[PDB]
């Protein structure tokens, strides 16, 4: 992940600008 | 739009009327030199745009 | 100190001679220009003359030979022109590749103080005003100076 | 018929013309007049056309009706500009000098194609902005 | 085309200068100028040297343009002394516009110099009051 | 710099040349103040309102 933000491409850069389980994510989405 | 056009050929018409004889060509010439009516007029447009 | 090898097309002699003449201090005396200064403007016309190449192409003026005495610069004027086609300088690609590795974090660019340390200490004698007019505009909010396209800016104009 | 502002014009014109001050234009008055506004490169005998298309004493009165006859149907450029702005849907000047020559020669008042291709050249494009149309007319 | 800027309008000031309407300046219309402030027989008969005869109108127009063919509008003047220097508060001195001129401009001579002193005394040279005298706009 | 000096010395001289001229001042330094007020310089206040 930080090999991530410090990578070339913005884009990459931008997508791991930031890093809650996914299953209660889900629920409360719904 | 038919009165414009109307207008636009109308002027077309005085054109035609005049054609390019040289001495509209001195008239013309003599038009920057008297331009105190379309100074008015300039000042006129100028306080109504104010 | 230089022999006449090559001579472009006389125009451009013509405006290199009018700009001299805008650098022309002398009012009377228009025929000689400034020894030392002369390399300032062979900076101004599109080249890049380094410190000790700028010095023996005057065959190593003293500073009172680079400020007091006068010279025609027409006697000069071939060695200009061979200066500027000798070629002497890196590519593009080549000056940021060398100041990349003036960086710890390969974020595509440099601290400013640090490029401006190295610009006025590291390498050639600079006065420090002259770098911050140089990056002035080129600095950002953390001084990671654009240095690729601080470097393209330069080059190009 | 006739405009205010261009008869008080072909009077400050005839106060130009008539720098002898007898009320009339003679031969030497219209070489004043050539050598002060206009260029000195024509000097041919265009005094004797200029003279006997108006025998004898000419005063204001056949100046004006002259120039009425010739600038039949006179009108004013500001007039002119806004007509074709109006005209215009979008008055930036970008008109196709083909389309709006058809839609003269086409809509009412049909005209011969010879003289509208001279006076409509089809300046590029062919946007024949009408600022120059009108600055050619009023100012030669 | 003789008299481009600021003498379109000069026309009005040509006709304002006569005042019986005889299509010129007439050579005792003269007493005008004492009554819009001596008039003497110098006074009086500079009008031949200054004029070469009461004639016409237009031509006392270019005759008088000749002498503005170098005129220039005062805005023009301002920004470029401004831009001459950011600061713009004519602090410059007489001695160092001198030299600047003379050094890069024209090749100012000391019969120029001094008239350029007597132009504007030193303080040096506050350009707002040159650049409003001119074009005269005070 | 240079244009803009060679702008002023051009004006500075076309001024000296105006200036040795006795006619010029009378009728030049005070239609501007009087003269040229009312019908000249109200296109420079207007100008500058505008």
């Amino acid at each position: 992940v930080g090999l991530y933000q410090k990578s070339s491409l913005k884009l990459l850069s931008t997508l791991f600008a930031n890093y809650q389980t996914v299953s209660a994510l889900h629920r409360e989405n719904l | 739009r038919r009165d414009s056009l109307l207008v636009i050929q109308w002027n077309i018409r005085a054109f035609m009327g005049v054609k390019n004889w040289p001495w509209m060509k001195l008239y013309f010439k003599i038009k920057p030199l008297l331009k105190s009516a379309e100074r008015e007029k300039e000042m006129a447009s100028m306080k109504e745009e104010f | 100190a230089s022999k006449i090898k090559i001579e472009f097309t006389p125009e451009q002699i013509e405006e290199f001679k009018e700009a001299f003449m805008l650098f022309d201090r002398t009012p009377k005396c228009e025929m000689k220009i400034t020894y030392g200064q002369c390399g300032d403007v062979l900076r101004a016309l599109g080249q890049n003359p380094t410190q000790a190449e700028v010095l023996r192409v005057l065959g190593k003026p003293r500073q009172e030979e680079l400020n007091t005495k006068m010279m025609d610069f027409e006697t000069f004027l071939p060695m200009l022109q061979h200066i500027s086609k000798n070629k002497d300088t890196g590519t593009y690609e080549d000056f940021v590749e060398g100041l990349r590795v003036f960086d710890k974090e390969g974020n595509g660019t440099v601290m400013g103080a640090e490029l401006r340390h190295v610009l006025a200490t590291l390498g050639e004698r600079l006065t420090e005003d002259e770098v911050e007019k140089l990056m002035a505009g080129q600095e950002d909010s953390n001084g990671c100076i654009n240095y690729e396209a601080f470097v393209k800016h330069i080059m190009s104009s | 018929m006739f405009e205010q502002t261009q008869i008080q014009e072909f009077k400050e014109a005839f106060t130009i013309m008539d720098q002898n001050r007898d009320g009339f234009i003679d031969k030497n008055d219209l070489r004043d007049t050539f050598a002060a506004l206009g260029r000195v490169n024509v000097k041919n005998e265009e005094i004797d056309e200029m003279i006997k298309e108006a025998p004898g004493p000419i005063n204001f009165t056949v100046f004006l009706t002259m120039f009425g006859e010739k600038l039949k149907g006179a009108d004013p450029e500001e007039t002119i500009l806004n007509a074709f702005k109006v005209f215009d849907p979008e008055g930036k000047g970008v008109l196709k000098a083909d389309y709006v020559r058809e839609m003269l020669t086409t809509q009412a008042e049909r005209f011969s194609k010879e003289e509208v291709d001279q006076m409509f050249a089809a300046f590029p494009t062919g946007n024949l902005d009408y600022k120059n149309l009108v600055h050619i007319i009023t100012h030669g």
